[PDB]
């Protein structure tokens, strides 16, 4: 099909960026659109042949070149703050004859005008209560990742190690903590329900993996803090039944058995060797 | 059925030591 | 070459980076620096020890790594991958230690018995 | 054409695009909607033999999946070494207590 | 981390307590190493090696190694309990009552032998 | 060149008709886009001529009189919930992009439980969640007046396991004084909306559904009633030998 | 619910046998008490 | 309809297609063909018998099918769905033969004692 590369990209005002196309169906030509909030599609350039570029509707700021006929990379020379946008590469066989257009998975930036405002995502595992187990017999994890800046998170469930795609909800579009505000910050949240003879076991692990991308190691730092680079941030939860007799209660009541057991069985071992003693003694002193 | 089982198998495994304890005397106290 | 050496204490563990001798070690936690002089006062540093007070098991376990003071802990030679359940006033149950709690017992209850026995002789 | 038999959180979920015919085994309960077969846990070794059509494609052949699970949980770990022993600790406590019926009943 | 040589990942919290260990390289051969001795010859269609449950408490030394040179090693450690004891007043008060109730019995029993 | 924006909201199994108008050109083919939230925009339609065509559930209208297409899906499953683009051009190039048709296919739920559950705080930060549910699956749901509290849209989460379609929102602060029967205040409020009491409930019958068994406990039980009957043997040889020294 | 070889049976089974032998030895009494 | 045999004993897992009657057989797990390299140790095949040796819970699970030579692999229609657990020197062991292990037990002392009961009776 058609991909692109990177998926998520931070850079800072004034810097340049090359994002990369390629399309493996043997199409001939390519074109960049973007893609605002309010203003649709729109395109950036397109080259027909192999070298023929052509502008679009909004080429202002936007070198690109194509030398091979599967590759068509675009470059951002110097960025702008107004440059926010979701980026799509497009991928047609030969002028009209075929209509059909194949957009690849999307490429986001976002510019922010000082690199001292990207921040991790804080993540927090909340866990259900007793009312909900009680009254609907389904328990409903939320985690909840505030405090992240730039829009970059890829929240996920893992329930032992595995993902789940099956009781997940998660917010499609993040809020902002001061929605008035430009350099704000996001919240994002997710709920997984689960029937709740699941969540009652002390054996499931359920965790909540928050994909942040943001900085890499070739960006410049001197902030006090830690260097916010592409990461991971989760935070986990074992199930928990609270008042019951799960098998943590019965390890351990098996365990003191054992004890008791191996006690009692030294005690009456102890006492065969006392009258076994008293009777061999009895036997000498009667023969 | 299934509140905390172990407990109440090993207390009925107490008082039932017992009471064959308190069997023994009782033929400690009849037969001699 | 030379492991870490963990050393659970009740729901306290010291984790010692044997190597590096003389210089300053600091501690990466899942690539998180950990082992400052921050909020989190739960967590000490020493010389080589790490001090994790009241051990949870879903947050202070996975990776760790010690690395000298200024390198780079990707040249480090040597990764760490902690599980660890702690427990609060909770003795275990070894091979030899459940044993020698058995013999301890027998050895108590083997006295009283003689005790009693040569009582009763003195009774006789 | 595989019937695809999905593992839902603990469950085991038999799905097709037509309804599940029983033969043998565990039966299991129709869902809310037709065309799914929960098979309880698995905990609980869901087995049996399942029949469904195919609508949408194969051309309205019919096919057949044998779900088989062996969730080992009525299982123990045993050395040869700790049967040895278990064996011969009994044997052991047998003859203790062949000796004192012996010794008992030769000096009532 | 899969640069600077670290090419051993644990892929623990399972469905079971099985560890399982993961090598990044090129994959015709992984061949486990524990401790410098020799353990596994890995391949497809097995990923994973095994170290049994978590209850055992899998401890030591491990590294694999592909085509290239071997990888660094990874100390995997466990204090997994499954033995663990917590101290409440009704552990200690059962061991003391089945303490005196057999040294009770026992008592009565060699008072009556050498009376 | 002119789509009619805005989100419309169809019920669960109900015939939805979109339409773009172009008024005026000579465009040759007609196609329809559909994006998801955070995804790229999938082909689902392409036609060429004026008139009707149908792939799966979907059905293509041109009307090249009239000046305007139409898209209609029959079974409009919960999730078909997106922004749908509408696609001409010329013969030679140049595809001319609408700006999308937000459609929300909003369930329904057939057994409606509205309430509002507090959550319990993990230890980790500061925030305590009022989880509100089932909704009657009509229950607008609005923004808070304040800047402490935060509330998110209703959102469908679709359990495949017990096969059963619901609605949720959640609303997290940093603040006293924060209670779940103070936090939905500014939305609209239907009746019955459980509101619990803080005293447990704690089914007992219900915890014993979830009782998983290791090997470990196996053999550890059996390792117990062997040791029963080691005790049993043992003090019937005691027994027996006490006997046998206070008969003589 | 899933036990396995886990269950209370088990553990009144011995309870059980602790049982029968103090049924026999009561029974034996009391035929004794009978007796004289 | 005759199911496909499957027998697990510690670490080894035999497969057996009873359908066909065989002389060339092939087993395909997961769209992959699975047996017949002349490597693999633990993957052994017989005339009519697969043998997974060290099976895995985690990588050996899944859909396997047997299939005659000439028979193209997609054609076949009877799939086994297998997922096991595979604890080495672990036996299954339901609780009825252990309760008849126990009674045995008390069986074999009773009878034994009341031995020694009746040939001490006999001086």
């Amino acid at each position: 099909g058609v991909t692109q590369t990177p998926k998520f990209q931070v850079l800072k005002t004034g810097q340049s960026m090359t994002l990369q196309c390629a399309q493996d169906m043997n199409h001939e030509y390519m074109s960049w659109y973007r893609q605002d909030p309010g203003m649709g599609l729109r395109l950036i350039h397109y080259s027909v042949g192999a070298g023929i570029t052509d502008q679009g509707e909004v080429p202002n700021g936007y070198n690109v070149s194509r030398s091979t006929t599967e590759d068509f990379p675009l470059r951002l020379l110097s960025a702008a703050p107004s440059q926010t946008s979701v980026y799509f590469c497009a991928s047609r066989r030969r002028q009209g004859a075929s209509g059909e257009q194949y957009f690849g998975p999307g490429t986001r930036l976002t510019v922010t005008e000082d690199l001292k405002n990207v921040f991790p995502p804080e993540v927090a595992v909340f866990e259900p209560s007793e009312a909900e187990i009680s009254h609907t017999q389904k328990a409903t994890l939320v985690c909840l990742a505030t405090g992240f800046y730039p829009d970059h998170v890829e929240l996920s469930w893992w329930v032992n190690g595995k993902e789940v795609h099956s009781g997940v909800s998660t917010d499609p579009q993040p809020l902002k903590e001061q929605p008035a505000l430009n350099d704000s910050r996001y919240c994002l949240s997710s709920r997984l329900r689960v029937s709740a003879t699941f969540w009652q076991n002390p054996r499931n692990h359920f965790r909540c993996q928050v994909q942040f991308y943001g900085l890499s190691e070739n960006d410049e730092w001197t902030q006090d803090r830690a260097k916010p680079v592409t990461q991971i941030v989760s935070a986990e939860a074992w199930g928990r039944a609270d008042c019951g007799f799960t098998s943590e209660s019965y390890q351990q009541g098996v365990l003191s058995a054992t004890i008791l057991y191996e006690i009692l069985l030294g005690k009456a071992t102890l006492y065969a060797v006392l009258v076994s003693a008293l009777v061999l003694m009895a036997m000498v002193k009667r023969k | 059925f299934g509140l905390l089982d172990p407990k109440l198998c090993y207390l009925l495994d107490g008082i039932l030591f017992i009471y064959g304890v308190i069997l023994t005397a009782l033929f400690l106290r009849v037969k001699f | 070459q030379t492991p870490y050496k963990v050393s659970i204490s009740g729901t306290t563990v010291i984790l010692t980076c044997p190597q590096y001798p003389g210089s300053e070690i600091l501690w990466q936690h899942n690539d998180k620096n950990i082992g400052g002089d921050e909020d989190d006062k739960n967590i000490g540093s020493d010389e080589d020890h790490l001090s994790l007070k009241e051990f949870s098991e879903l947050e202070q376990s996975g990776y760790y790594v010690c690395y000298p003071r200024g390198s780079k802990p990707e040249d480090a030679n040597f990764y760490l991958y902690l599980r660890a359940r702690v427990c609060e006033n909770c003795m275990e149950m070894d091979v030899m230690s459940v044993a020698t709690i058995v013999i301890v017992d027998i050895c108590i209850t083997g006295g009283l018995l003689l005790l009693v026995y040569y009582w009763s002789k003195n009774r006789k | 054409f595989k019937i695809p038999i999905e593992e839902l959180e603990d469950r085991v979920f038999v799905n097709c695009n037509t309804s599940i015919t029983w033969v043998e085994g565990t039966v299991g309960t129709l869902l809310s909607d037709i065309t799914r077969l929960d098979l309880g846990k698995r905990i609980l070794d869901p087995r049996g033999i399942y029949r469904c059509n195919g609508t949408d494609i194969y051309k309205d052949k019919e096919s057949t999946v044998q779900v088989h699970y062996r969730m080992c949980q009525s299982c123990v770990e045993l050395d040869p070494a700790t049967v040895a022993g278990i064996i011969v600790t009994d044997v052991i406590a047998t003859l203790l207590l062949a000796l004192g019926v012996f010794c008992f009943a030769g000096h009532e | 981390s899969i640069k600077g040589n670290h090419l051993v990942k644990v892929y623990d919290y399972q469905e079971d307590g099985s560890v399982l260990l993961t090598c990044d390289a090129e994959a015709k051969n992984i061949t486990w190493f524990k401790d410098g001795k020799m353990i596994g010859f890995l391949t497809e269609d097995k990923k994973k090696w095994n170290l049994g449950s978590n209850a055992k408490d899998p401890r030591g030394m491990y590294q694999c190694k592909g085509s290239q040179n071997k990888s660094k090693p990874l100390q995997v450690y466990y204090r997994m309990c499954q033995n663990c004891i917590e101290l409440n007043a009704a552990t200690i008060s059962g061991f003391l009552f089945a303490e005196i109730v057999s040294i009770f019995v026992l008592a009565v029993g060699v008072y009556f032998i050498a009376g | 060149v002119e789509q009619d924006p805005g989100p419309l909201s169809v019920p669960e199994g109900a015939i939805v008709s979109l339409n773009c108008t172009y008024s005026n050109s000579a465009f040759q083919y007609f196609m329809w886009y559909r994006q998801y939230s955070r995804k790229g925009p999938e082909l689902l339609m392409y036609t060429y001529s004026s008139g009707n065509k149908e792939d799966g559930r979907f059905t293509a209208q041109v009307d090249k009189s009239s000046k305007y297409i139409s898209l209609f899906i029959r079974d409009s499953q919960p999730s078909d919930s997106a922004t749908y683009l509408c696609a001409m051009s010329k013969g030679y190039s140049t595809l001319t992009f609408g700006k999308g048709t937000m459609l929300l296919v909003s369930p329904d739920i057939q057994n409606p439980d509205p309430a509002v559950y507090q959550l319990r705080d993990s230890k980790s930060s500061d925030k305590s969640v009022c989880l509100f549910t089932d909704f009657d699956s009509q229950t607008n749901v609005s923004q808070s007046k304040d800047s402490d509290v935060y509330i998110t849209d209703k959102t469908v989460l679709d359990m495949r396991s017990m096969d059963f379609k619901s609605n949720s929102a959640v609303a997290w602060s940093n603040k006293s004084d924060f209670a779940c029967a103070n936090a939905f205040n500014n939305s609209i409020i239907p009746e019955d909306t459980f509101f619990p009491s803080p005293e447990s409930s704690c089914d007992v019958k219900l915890v014993e559904k979830s009782f998983e068994t290791d090997t470990n406990l196996n053999f550890q039980n059996l390792s117990v009633i062997g040791f029963r009957i080691l005790l049993l043997k043992v003090a019937g040889f005691n027994l027996l030998m006490t006997l046998r020294l206070w008969s003589s």
